[PDB]
């Protein structure tokens, strides 16, 4: 009996149906498609169980379509989105693989389409070495694979194999030294998918790594690696995106210092407020919540990053990681001076922020201002609320 | 390819099976059914015969040296093969439900898998994409 | 020229066609030579613990 | 017309003879007129023990 | 070592998304089709069918009404998300009949001989 | 035995070559009111016979700005991929013999494109593409009908396959419409009318060029075989004859297409209809 | 001490084990075009599926030809793109670079 | 996912299934502390799937036939 | 048995002549020759229509649009520095390393392995792709339409 698969059915009827809609509107001329990204938001919603993370996903994604504009962007965000939901349900290699590389490809034909004026041919450059580098990691993973189910004869995954696996993982979120490929995305590639791929990917691959994933070994060399890198080289880097860049290197050390402690829930608050912070960042017109963003990813005390920071800094004092989390303060401390940089930069500045001409007047001010508003969400951070 | 162990001779002894094996003909109806060995050998010979087709004429015929006789007398292709590498994959999905006596919902999912492929094929025929004017 | 680069091919397809089964033959005798030196460790293992295990 | 008779005749006098003569080679070769046909790995099964147990009965035919 | 002969002519009944259930409740159809499923669908589907539908079409003529196309965007939009909304209701439905939910309602309907 | 039964199948392939050239030009001779040779031995029965001497004896030109291996490589490429598709027609048992046939038949792509690449002329480089463009093309088509033909094709066991000797002994009344599909797409792989348009073998001299049209006239054999195992009930020496007789027949009557035209054509009228048709198919065959 | 079939197993493995790293490291190693990068990509996915193939085969399993099938096909699609983007890199640097697909350089 | 190539079900299948019905009876509050009592079914599923005992075995054999051939050559 | 194991050692050697050689038509005939190779080694192991499907995909459709591209986008620099530059030795003893010797291999502490020839069966296939593994075969499907409408917005206009 087929009953109990009729979400799978409206996916693949509702895609069906989208994509004539969607060539219907074409022949008309139409210059805009709102229609379409509203009826892609009601497939995204109609397509999501009930859970917590996969309904976090949704929501994201709904709020992350508001900024893309074409027929075949709105199309490769929704098979993106296949590939990011049904990752976390994932329970095998087989289906990781598929949706890894479901969603590789759909970053690297986003990052050639959306292009425009003289950075056109950087982004071409960085997609084209995000392909080849990601090549070489699904080749590893497959290798891996197939050596594991030979040795156990089934799809378990457990065994000496799986630290392959794990540097896998490691490279799809960034970690130093595997992380000049998001360097490298982050100088050239427009800010839309910039704000796309600093949220809804980590949370799908930590959601995977949450509910069906267990390794023998352990990740304290990259978060080393990670948190003194990123923190080093954002002081460095003079050019904003790769300051961007490398502060991102950095918060992965701090999540990934989560998840090697154990301690989910400290994870899952940092990550929450991450990603409220990178949907504030990627929106900004007025430059003065520039600040905010500088003094909620520094982990100054009363906004909602600090308290981010500091679950993980008390879960892994719980469970006496003390090296690790020396060398995780000693970076925090050394965050601070490039947010201060920021602060020197978009704070201490006269203001100008030009008005709209062709209409659309300061057209995502809702977003940012209700996610700045991170000022009153840390009453409810203090409680016993993420566990 | 000779076996080489009792249970790949079906349990007989002695030095006479493996002698024959070793020394066998090739028969479908013997070792080697569905063998695809006459496709090597017909590459080998055709290879040859080419080969002679080739060498002969630098033995039996006239030639001369003139520096005139050695001398020379769109991105729809990129489509054209792009689609062709993709509707193959396609054709090759299709292979193994054709082979197999189908019921009713494998009818279903082929045909979900059928509409899919012709949904972004119609795509690109309302966008006048095989229309090859250029 | 041609004559030299179809030589050079045959040459290396045979060599490497030679010369590889000796590296797979050496892999799989040292290979056999570390199982037997296991074999006989554990058997002396379990004659050990037979003798002071009752 | 009459002159296109000829090579017309001659490629199904052609096609005729050589698979007749093929015929009876390959029907030297497999002693079967079915040895064409599909075989699954049951078939595939059979063939091979028939053949085994052909060689067997050579073995000790040699015997006695 | 001898292989089962293989039956050609019989596939495996299998879905591929397999509940790992027992019912838990009286089984009135354990395998229902499309007639059974919609002849025993409940007055809430219907209504949330067509609080969809009508949602579907305010909202399509809202996005659709930017490019002077409101109407069939009003009605595309409908038919969407009122398939979203039977889809849901027939599964619910056939989830009654096979007994993995409630259906004491069901059970005193679907069988005019086996009523009591 | 296997030797030899390879070579006394390569005999009739390239006597019936030749043959088939005679009756090519005495057939479309005879549809223009003329004759053809006759001259050449008996009623013109040596014409192809003295072609092959000829260029034997014909000096080989081989240009001094090109890659020498690859332009020797392509009709020897092509010559060998017409002769093991023979082998794979009548010295095979495989279960998915079609399949095989396909996957040689697209390999003969290569032969086109070598010689594209190695030549050093402008148009060559310009023709390759289109005529590559035009096989790639018709190989879908020719594989949707190799779909909808293997869901009917059952063995005595039950299996279902692609085994010739498995081919029912009746024509295929229920798939007229896809057997003219295969063969108009017959005619689209061989490069003839209406396809004629792209050649790529213009600085081919002698027997490489001789090779060249060997393994066309080969394909063109091997392609009328299969039309007749899948649609007329069996392979043939009559069937052969009037497949060919009817090619011939086309050759004479008709213009050929431009070439974004049979492009259209291929992409937008034989693709869908065979593909509609496998649909149609696999709900008959339920 | 080891039989016919182990030395066939043995040199499958080292063989496919040797094209692996063959396709992982060569191109990069000899300094070549992006072209040739994507070749040697297939030729990891080729390593890779020959393995899934040897495997299913040995255990008697149906998931190696899942896995060989799904890989064919995947491979098929990143390699398309990635060609895609080389001619648009090219025909958008060719002006001024000449060299414009070697990274390596 | 344990479906066979050629059977309906793979050649060690009912071994892995005999190894998860033995984890799936225990009941340590780990898995790991699980596996300690289940290490005879997952051994006789690893003789299944590789054979390494029995080759083992076989080796040993031919090291005792090299060795009463080389230091025993007796005539008679 | 020398040719069988001849022909599976040549698809490593093949593996290492695609990136040998200077020209790039000459790493595509390697290629296409490693392929063709390798869809005969893996008949040796019983499996009929997958090798016919490597051929058919890799060689009919993935090579020729290889070839398109080199021919289309290169003219000739193998002088230009692909034989004035050299290659990298670091790269060279790191393939050494991993791939002669072998030191993470992935049979892992094992050594030796028995191959054994399997019978493909489609009908097992059939039902595993549309019955056992059907959404893996829509998403496979779903990848596919990325693929092609991804191609068709990146074509260089
Ligand atoms: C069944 C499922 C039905 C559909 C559900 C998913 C689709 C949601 C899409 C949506 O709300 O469209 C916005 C759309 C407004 O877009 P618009 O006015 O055409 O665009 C003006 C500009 O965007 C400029 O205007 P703006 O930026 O100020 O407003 C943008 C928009 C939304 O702007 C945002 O994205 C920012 C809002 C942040 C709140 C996020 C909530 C998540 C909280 C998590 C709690 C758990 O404004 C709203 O807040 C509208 C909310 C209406 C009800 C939503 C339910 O809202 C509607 O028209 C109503 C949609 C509700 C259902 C019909
Ligand atoms: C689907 C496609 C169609 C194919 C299917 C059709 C069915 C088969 C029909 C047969 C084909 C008919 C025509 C054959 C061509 C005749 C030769 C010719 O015209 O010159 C070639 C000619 C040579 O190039 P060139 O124009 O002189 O130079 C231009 C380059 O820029 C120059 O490049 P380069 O200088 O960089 O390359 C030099 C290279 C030149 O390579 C060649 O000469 C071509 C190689 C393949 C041609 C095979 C034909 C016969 C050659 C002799 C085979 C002997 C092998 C052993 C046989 C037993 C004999 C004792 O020679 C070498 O030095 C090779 C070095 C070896 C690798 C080194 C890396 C590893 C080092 C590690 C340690 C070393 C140990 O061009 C080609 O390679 C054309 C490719 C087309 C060949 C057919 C493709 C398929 C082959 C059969 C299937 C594969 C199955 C495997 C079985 C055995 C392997 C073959
Ligand atoms: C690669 C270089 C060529 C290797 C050629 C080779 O291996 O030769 C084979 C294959 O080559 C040939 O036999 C053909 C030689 C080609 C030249 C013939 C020209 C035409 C006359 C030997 O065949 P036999 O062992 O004698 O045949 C086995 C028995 N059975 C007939 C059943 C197949
Ligand atoms: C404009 C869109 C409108 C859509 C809504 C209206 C259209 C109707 C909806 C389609 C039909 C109803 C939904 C499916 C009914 C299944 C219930 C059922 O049992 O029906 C048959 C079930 O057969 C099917 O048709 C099964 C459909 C299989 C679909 C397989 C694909 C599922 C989706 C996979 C997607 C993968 C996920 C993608 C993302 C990762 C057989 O009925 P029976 O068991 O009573 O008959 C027995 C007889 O002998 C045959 O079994
Ligand atoms: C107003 C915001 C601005 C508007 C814009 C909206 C932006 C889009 C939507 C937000 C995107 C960020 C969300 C990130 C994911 C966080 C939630 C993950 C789930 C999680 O934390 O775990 C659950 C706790 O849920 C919880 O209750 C977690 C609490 C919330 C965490 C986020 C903290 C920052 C705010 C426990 O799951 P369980 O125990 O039930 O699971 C067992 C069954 N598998
Ligand atoms: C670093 C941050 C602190 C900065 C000043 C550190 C000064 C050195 C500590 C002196 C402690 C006194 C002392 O020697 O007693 C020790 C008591 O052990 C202990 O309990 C050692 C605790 C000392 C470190 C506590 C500071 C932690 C502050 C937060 C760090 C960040 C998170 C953790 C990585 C061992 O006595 P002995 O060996 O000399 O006796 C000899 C006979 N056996
Ligand atoms: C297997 C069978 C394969 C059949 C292939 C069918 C190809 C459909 C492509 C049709 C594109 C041509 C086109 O513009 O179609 C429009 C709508 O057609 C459609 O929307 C037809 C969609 C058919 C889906 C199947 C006609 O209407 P329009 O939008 O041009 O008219 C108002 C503007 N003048
Ligand atoms: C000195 C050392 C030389 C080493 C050469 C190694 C590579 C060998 C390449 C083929 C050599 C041909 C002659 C060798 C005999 C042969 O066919 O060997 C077979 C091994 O398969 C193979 O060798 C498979 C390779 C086949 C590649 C040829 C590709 C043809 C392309 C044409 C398109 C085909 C389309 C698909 C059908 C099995 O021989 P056996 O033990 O069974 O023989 C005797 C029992 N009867
Ligand atoms: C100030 C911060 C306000 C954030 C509001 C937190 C509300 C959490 C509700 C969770 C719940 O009731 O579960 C519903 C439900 C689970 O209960 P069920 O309805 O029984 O399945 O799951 C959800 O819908 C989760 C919603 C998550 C929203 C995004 C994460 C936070 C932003
Ligand atoms: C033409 C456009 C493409 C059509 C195919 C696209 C979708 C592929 C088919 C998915 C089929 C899902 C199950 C269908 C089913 O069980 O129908 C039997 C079912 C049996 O009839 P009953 O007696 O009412 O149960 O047929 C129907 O009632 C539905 C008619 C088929 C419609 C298929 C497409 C659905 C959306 C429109
Ligand atoms: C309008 O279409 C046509 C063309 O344009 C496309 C042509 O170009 C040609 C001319 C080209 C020809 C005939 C070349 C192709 C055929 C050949 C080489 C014949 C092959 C025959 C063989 C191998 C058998 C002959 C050899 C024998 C009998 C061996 C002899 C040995 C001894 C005596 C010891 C023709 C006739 C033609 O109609």
């Amino acid at each position: 009996a087929a009953a109990a698969a009729m979400i799978e059915l409206d996916l693949c009827f509702g895609l069906l149906l989208l994509i004539l809609f969607g060539l219907l509107s074409l022949r008309n001329g139409h210059v805009s498609l709102a229609h379409i990204r509203f009826i892609c938001q009601c497939w995204l919603v109609m397509i999501t169980p009930l859970e917590v993370q996969d309904f976090a996903l949704c929501i994201l994604t709904v709020v992350l379509l508001q900024s893309f504009h074409s027929f075949e962007a709105l199309l490769f965000l929704l098979l993106a989105y296949i590939g990011q939901l049904y990752m976390m349900h994932s329970c095998n290699l087989v289906s990781f693989y598929v949706c890894l590389e479901a969603q590789t490809l759909c970053v690297v034909v986003l990052c050639g389409l959306l292009a425009r004026g003289a950075s056109t041919s950087f982004s071409v450059e960085a997609a084209l070495k995000f392909l080849l580098l990601s090549a070489m990691v699904s080749g590893m993973a497959l290798f891996w694979f197939s050596a594991m189910y030979q040795r156990t004869g089934s799809l378990d995954m457990v065994g000496q194999e799986t630290f392959w696996i794990l540097l896998v993982m490691l490279f799809k979120l960034g970690v130093a030294p595997m992380h000049m490929w998001s360097v490298d995305l982050y100088g050239s590639i427009p800010k839309s998918l910039l704000l796309y791929l600093s949220t809804a990917p980590k949370l799908s691959l930590f959601t995977f790594w949450a509910s069906s994933w267990h390794h023998d070994f352990s990740v304290g060399v990259f978060i080393l690696f990670s948190m003194f890198i990123g923190s080093i080289g954002a002081y460095g880097q003079p050019a904003l995106r790769s300051l961007f860049a490398y502060s991102t290197i950095n918060e992965i050390g701090l999540l990934l210092l989560a998840v090697e402690t154990a301690g989910f829930h400290t994870l899952y608050q940092h990550l929450g407020i991450y990603i409220i912070t990178q949907l504030l960042l990627w929106n900004l017109t007025d430059k003065r919540l520039f600040a905010l963003c500088a003094v909620s990813l520094a982990g100054l005390p009363p906004f909602a990053g600090f308290f981010g920071k500091a679950w993980i800094f008390w879960h892994a004092m719980s469970v006496q990681a003390f090296s690790l989390l020396a060398a995780a303060l000693f970076c925090t401390l050394l965050s601070l001076v490039y947010y201060l940089r920021v602060i020197r930069l978009f704070w201490t500045a006269p203001v100008h922020t030009a008005a709209s001409f062709t209409g659309a007047p300061n057209q995502t001010t809702l977003t940012s201002a209700c996610a700045v508003a991170l000022a009153f969400a840390p009453v409810m951070l203090v409680k016993p609320f993420v566990i | 390819y000779n076996a080489w162990s009792p249970a790949q001779r079906y349990f007989v002894e002695g030095d006479h099976v493996v002698t024959a094996e070793a020394s066998r003909t090739f028969q479908f109806t013997g070792l080697d059914s569905g063998s695809f060995y006459p496709y090597v050998i017909a590459t080998v010979i055709a290879t040859a015969i080419s080969t002679v087709f080739i060498v002969a004429p630098l033995v039996i015929a006239p030639s001369r040296v003139d520096l005139d006789k050695s001398s020379a007398y769109s991105v729809s292709f990129y489509l054209v093969s792009i689609m062709y590498l993709l509707f193959d994959i396609e054709i090759a999905y299709l292979f193994p439900y054709a082979m197999t006596h189908a019921s009713l919902p494998m009818y279903w999912t082929m045909n979900l898998f059928l509409a899919i492929l012709v949904a972004g094929f119609a795509y690109e025929w309302g966008m006048g994409a095989l229309e090859w004017r250029e | 020229g041609l004559i030299r680069n179809i030589a050079t091919f045959a040459t290396a397809v045979v060599g490497w066609s030679v010369g590889i089964p000796f590296v797979v033959q050496a892999r799989m005798n040292g290979y056999v030579e570390r199982n037997l030196a296991t074999y006989d460790a554990a058997q002396r293992q379990k004659a050990e613990e037979a003798a002071i295990g009752g | 017309g009459w002159n296109a008779l000829p090579s017309l005749v001659i490629i199904t006098g052609i096609w005729t003879a050589g698979l007749f003569a093929l015929d009876k080679v390959q029907m030297f070769r497999e002693n079967k007129p079915a040895w064409a046909n599909n075989k699954d790995g049951w078939q595939k099964a059979l063939y091979r023990r028939d053949w085994y147990l052909q060689r067997e009965e050579e073995t000790l035919a040699m015997a006695k | 070592t001898w292989p089962e002969p293989p039956n050609y002519y019989e596939a495996p009944k299998h879905g591929f998304k397999v509940t790992l259930e027992n019912p838990t409740f009286p089984i009135i159809n354990p395998d229902p089709n499309i007639t059974d499923a919609v002849t025993n669908m409940r007055s809430e589907n219907w209504g949330v069918v067509a609080g969809l539908a009508g949602l579907g079409y305010v909202a399509g003529y809202y996005f659709g009404a930017k490019v002077h196309w409101a109407k069939p965007t009003a009605l595309f939009t409908s038919i969407f998300l009122g398939k979203s909304g039977l889809l849901w209701g027939m599964s619910d439905s056939a989830h009654r009949l096979m007994g993995f939910k409630e259906n004491s309602k069901e059970v005193a309907a679907n069988l005019p001989h086996v009523m009591q | 035995m296997i030797v030899a039964s390879i070579l006394i199948l390569i005999v009739p392939v390239l006597l019936s070559v030749a043959m088939f050239t005679l009756a090519e030009r005495t057939v479309m001779a005879s549809m223009q009111r003329r004759f053809g040779p006759q001259v050449s031995g008996i009623s013109g029965l040596l014409q192809p016979f003295w072609d092959g001497l000829k260029l034997g004896v014909k000096e080989p030109v081989l240009p001094d700005s090109s890659s020498a291996g690859a332009f020797a490589a392509s009709p020897m490429i092509s010559f060998v991929l017409s002769q093991v598709a023979w082998v794979g027609i009548c010295i095979s048992d495989a279960s998915f013999q079609g399949l095989v046939i396909m996957a040689i038949s697209s390999l003969a792509v290569y032969g086109v494109m070598l010689a594209g690449w190695a030549s050093n002329s402008k148009y060559a480089f310009l023709g390759c593409l289109r005529s590559v463009a035009l096989m790639v093309s018709y190989e879908l088509s020719l594989g949707a009908a190799l779909l909808s033909i293997g869901l009917f094709v059952t063995d005595g066991t039950g299996m279902k396959c692609l085994n010739f000797a498995e081919m029912p002994t009746t024509p295929q009344y229920a798939m007229l419409p896809l057997c003219l599909i295969f063969l108009v797409c017959i005619l689209a792989e061989t490069k003839r009318d209406p396809f004629d348009l792209p050649g790529y073998n213009v600085e081919y001299s002698s027997l490489g060029f001789a090779l060249f049209f060997i393994a066309e006239y080969a394909n063109m054999a091997v392609m009328s075989a299969i039309a007749s195992i899948y649609f007329l009930g069996g392979f043939s020496a009559l069937k052969i004859t009037a497949l060919f007789f009817a090619f011939v027949w086309t050759r004479g009557t008709l213009p050929r297409y431009r070439y974004d035209q049979f492009m259209r054509l291929g992409w937008k009228a034989f693709l869908p209809l065979t593909l509609a048709f496998f649909a149609l198919h696999a709900s008959v065959a339920i | 001490y080891y039989t016919e079939g182990e030395i066939f197993g043995t040199t499958f493995m080292y063989t496919t084990n040797m094209m692996f790293w063959a396709g992982i490291v060569g191109a990069v190693a000899f300094r070549r075009n992006l072209i040739i990068l994507l070749l040697s990509a297939e030729t990891v996915m080729l390593a890779c599926n020959m393995n899934f193939l040897f495997t299913a085969a040995y255990l008697n399993d149906i998931t190696g030809a899942i896995m060989s099938i799904t890989i064919t096909t995947i491979a098929a699609c990143e390699t398309a793109i990635g060609l895609a983007l080389c001619v648009a890199y090219f025909h958008m640097r060719s002006a001024t670079d000449v060299e414009a697909l070697n990274m390596l350089k | 996912a344990g479906m066979g190539l050629s059977t309906g079900t793979a050649r060690c299948y009912d071994w892995y299934m005999d190894y998860l019905k033995c984890m799936d009876e225990r009941k340590e509050p780990m898995i790991a502390l699980r596996r300690e009592h289940c290490l005879e079914w997952l051994e006789d599923y690893n003789e299944c799937l590789h054979r390494e005992k029995e080759r083992t075995r076989r080796q040993v054999i031919e090291r005792e036939r090299r060795a009463q051939l080389a230091g025993g050559s007796k005539p008679a | 048995m020398f040719f069988e194991n001849s022909a599976i050692l040549l698809c490593a050697l093949l593996s290492i002549a695609v990136g040998y050689t200077k020209s790039p038509f000459m790493s595509l005939m390697y290629s296409v020759m490693l392929f063709i190779n390798s869809s005969f080694v893996l008949m040796m192991l019983g499996f009929e229509f997958l090798a016919l499907v490597n051929l058919l995909v890799y060689v009919g459709a993935l090579a020729v649009l290889f070839l398109f591209v080199i021919m289309l986008l290169e003219i000739p620099a193998t002088e230009l520095r692909a034989y004035s530059r050299g290659w990298s030795t670091l790269g060279i003893f790191v393939f050494i390393i991993n791939g002669v010797f072998q030191i993470t291999p992935s049979m892992g502490p094992r050594g030796i392995i028995t191959g054994l020839p399997g019978a493909e069966s489609i009908t097992n296939l059939g039902h595993a792709l549309y019955l056992y593994f059907a959404d893996l075969l829509i998403l496979n499907s779903l990848v596919l339409t990325v693929a092609l409408f991804g191609r068709f917005a990146i074509a260089p206009v």
